[PDB]
């Protein structure tokens, strides 16, 4: 949800840049508008995109470390099942003795 | 067996954590609650944080809506509400009219409020939604007032700008598309009047119609208001609108225009009719595919309830007393065509598709719903059925959803005789319980708190006779109808119930609007499988006593020289069909857990403690 | 506390945007106000929301890794209890011998 | 309720709680108000803009009433603006506090 | 019965001074006695 929701701000930053290009002031002073607003919005959209794919990498890393934890538990379960079979057969040979 | 057990015992499968359709505040509470350690202080702080969002969702107020279809009882309305904050933040929800089986919506029909993310700064709340190509578009105006307010270099620059945004499939909102409209708005503003806003979507032409009008107290179909027309393409390029097409549009939908006193909801724009049909329909017999089609459909309404259809049917057999066209009504054969007769330029066998192109088919039908069927019969047993549904846009005032705002704080939507609450005053009473204690908000006293009653209104309890196969008939129900509400003074199917054993009562809310109640006020009779009532004072006539500011049952006794709203009438009988009818004297109707905010109330009072 | 407190700044950013829409300048220059302030505040509220749900994910991850650590300690405790029972019964058979 | 005879116990005093909405009062005209058992807060702001010259002497002062109430989670609402400068200038032309 | 802590101020009945005694055909029987007027003095009036 974080990786999806973080990418929805580039349209708003671009809209802020498009809204702040028209001249604010009027009258005897003709108008003041920041011209680099589009470049600043594109740069901040690139940065928020980099943050979004960073947290996507964190998400996939968490998924894979959970998968490896499950595989290790599978190893432990197979070892314990072999162990309980071995002790059962040792009980059998103890009954024979 | 798991599916059948989920049908029979759903109690085994409900977990209190996940649920299909749980809200964003519920999910945020679950994020705030999912730890290894949960103290009492931690869970109470999380509950207060949930209560804040619940309060902010309960404190919404509907601005305006847009019914999707032509008729009210078919499509689904999209409402828009705002929050009580200085950066006023807007929401939208969706309510279906297919679910209201008789006038009243179930809680299944109401969708969740969904916050829109594009920040919107409206000028004088001129903001409408519009469903265009089944996509939620949003329209509003912004103003930029820059006044010097002096004499030396007095500069008065005001700029009005139309903005357009549509939703995406992933819930995100598009960038707003700017449109300079300040010349037309200054034309409507130099003539000093309140500026209205019509926003709808044509479907014949694929544009959206936006015209701003002045606000009169009545639009009388011949005194057209001052208007400024505009239209937007499917692409966000803007198109011009000539004054003749603008006058045709205003004459088409003057009825859906907001007056100075009552807010309307724009429906889908339609001039006279709408032809719902498909062009080409294939069959693909193993001999040959056929794919008969209707090419150039055109219909002109000559008057009110009539039509003049015109189209050029064809058949496209690709690899006599053979193939025949047939245009029918439900039972009337209107146009019957053949291949040997009236087919210009019969196609040669050297063409691999054989296109026929019969002639231009003209017909004149009357009525409001014309489900025509075009048939392409081949036999010697191959029929190509092609339906055409033509539906008239009813121009009644009942075909317009009206929403209101009581000064007590409630906000109801009224569709004719029916009214539906959209707001609540629960957050205004919630804080006194919440600052006292968390036990107090989850008490049953907080659930048994009253609410206002959606306009002026009154109630009436109708005690009913037992069912005994006579005086009722056979089918064992009752239809409490109504009369004399609108300018229409006739029998309308207000409420229906199933007739039962020895005693059954029903409390019905009956509104009042002071432009209502045409003759002797509202009458209210019973229906049956046998002969129904309401013939010359058989029903229950009520009227609003303006003097005592209360509602008077007039059909109480067999009164002589009794007062109605028209005046003193001579001979009044008793109400028949019922057993006891009386005014219910300020009922409560506490919280409406089957209402619009039923999901939020259920999530607060059951799902959150679970 | 971080995940809760980080989400309380969107109202302040929206209030800053609503306060910076009125024209600042007056007189012969009519007025200058940044028009994209609302879009910038909505974008920065979206970014701070993404950061808040990111740190909520970190919190729930820490809770679950503590739970897994406790479960592993439970495994070790059961193994050591079986071991001390086995050595006690070996002491019994050594006394018999 | 805790002062059994004129004098408060230390049980009666609550902790100071910092409000988070930044407030710029004019001449300290700020009162709280308990409304529907909810702490509402009222104050006035002023915006004095004086040219202080003769050629184009511009004296624009604006007094604005702001309202904010607390929430259940301790957060504070957005301030609701109310233009009140006409009534305040009516009380100020008659020269008094 | 409207009383003070010990003073009986207003005493009403159902047969006496009740306008439009309700019928048994109504399932709630609303009575609506009359308009009760009284004049009390003092600063704390815990009426019952």
């Amino acid at each position: 949800s974080s990786s999806v929701l973080s990418t929805s701000g580039t349209a708003l930053h671009m809209a802020a840049a498009a809204a702040d290009l028209v001249p604010n002031i009027y009258g005897f002073a003709v108008g003041g508008s920041r011209f680099g607003a589009l470049f600043n919005a594109s740069a901040i959209g690139i940065e928020i995109s980099a943050s979004a794919t960073r947290i996507a990498a964190d998400k996939i890393s968490q998924s894979e470390i959970y998968r490896r934890r499950r595989q290790e538990w599978e190893i432990q379960r197979n070892n314990a099942e072999a162990e309980i079979k071995q002790i059962d057969a040792q009980l059998a040979t103890l009954a024979v003795r | 067996a798991g599916v059948s057990e989920l049908a029979y015992y759903p109690e085994n499968y409900i977990d209190p954590t996940i649920r299909i359709g749980q809200t964003g505040m519920m999910n945020n509470l679950l994020q705030q609650l999912s730890q290894s350690q949960l103290n009492i202080d931690t869970v109470e702080d999380s509950f207060k944080n949930y209560l804040t969002a619940f309060e902010d969702v309960a404190n919404l107020q509907v601005i305006s809506g847009y019914h999707d279809s032509i008729n009210v009882n078919e499509g689904l309305t999209y409402l828009i509400g705002y929050s009580q904050t200085e950066p006023r933040i807007y929401y939208w929800r969706n309510v279906d009219h297919q679910k209201c089986q008789h006038g009243q919506f179930a809680a299944n029909a109401w969708g969740e409020w969904k916050k829109i993310e594009i920040p919107i700064n409206v000028w004088q709340e001129n903001i409408r939604p519009v469903i265009y190509k089944s996509r939620l578009y949003l329209l509003w105006l912004e103003q930029k007032e820059l006044k010097n307010e002096s004499e030396d270099g007095k500069i008065d620059i005001t700029d009005y700008i139309l903005k357009l945004s549509h939703i995406r499939y992933d819930g995100s909102w598009s960038s707003p598309f700017n449109f300079n409209v300040t010349d037309k708005i200054e034309n409507l503003i130099n003539k000093k009047a309140s500026i209205g806003m019509y926003c709808s979507s044509d479907y014949e032409k694929d544009v959206i119609i936006v015209y701003f009008h002045e606000k009169k107290d009545n639009y009388s179909f011949n005194s057209l208001p001052a208007r400024e027309g505009m239209t937007i393409n499917p692409d966000m390029t803007l198109s011009i609108l000539t004054e003749n097409d603008l006058d045709a549009i205003v004459k088409s939908t003057l009825s859906e225009l907001d007056t100075r006193t009552e807010y309307k909801v724009n429906n889908q724009f339609a001039t006279d009719y709408l032809a719902e049909y498909k062009e080409s329909i294939t069959t693909k017999n193993k001999l040959a595919s056929f794919t008969g089609n209707i090419f150039d459909l055109s219909y002109i309404s000559p008057g009110n309830g009539h039509i003049n259809l015109t189209f050029n049917p064809s058949m496209e057999i690709n690899f006599d007393k053979n193939i025949s066209f047939l245009l029918k009504n439900g039972s009337d054969i209107l146009v019957e065509l053949n291949a040997e007769d009236h087919v210009a330029s019969k196609p040669s066998h050297e063409s691999d598709p054989m296109v026929y192109d019969f002639n231009q088919v003209k017909v004149d039908i009357e009525g409001y719903d014309i489900p025509l069927v075009s048939e392409f019969i081949i036999k010697q047993d191959i029929v190509i059925e092609s339906p055409i549904h033509i539906k008239l846009k009813s121009k009644d005032t009942s075909n317009v959803i009206s929403l209101h705002k009581m000064p007590s704080g409630t906000q109801y939507m009224q569709i004719g005789p029916y009214r539906t609450r959209l707001n609540t005053l629960f957050s205004r009473k919630l804080a006194e319980r919440a600052n006292i204690g968390i036990d107090n908000v989850l008490s049953m006293e907080t659930q048994n708190l009253p609410e206002p009653q959606l306009g002026e209104g009154f109630y009436a309890t109708f005690k009913l006779p037992p069912y005994n196969k006579e005086e009722h008939g056979d089918e064992r129900w009752f239809k409490i109808h109504i009369g004399n509400i609108d300018g229409n003074s006739a029998r309308q199917p207000y409420y229906e119930g199933m007739l039962s054993d020895i005693e059954t009562t029903v409390t019905l809310f009956v509104p009042y609007a002071k432009g209502y109640y045409i003759r002797e006020g509202v009458r209210l009779g019973v229906g049956y499988k046998k002969i129904i009532y309401d013939k010359s004072w058989e029903s229950a006539f009520f009227y609003f006593d303006e003097t005592k500011n209360q509602f008077i049952f007039i059909n109480d006794a067999d009164h002589d020289s009794g007062m109605t709203q028209q005046g003193i009438v001579k001979n009044i009988k008793k109400y028949k069909g019922f057993i006891h009818v009386v005014v219910m004297k300020n009922n409560t109707e506490p919280m409406d857990f089957n209402g619009a905010n039923a999901i939020y109330f259920w999530e607060l009072f059951y799902y959150t403690p679970m």
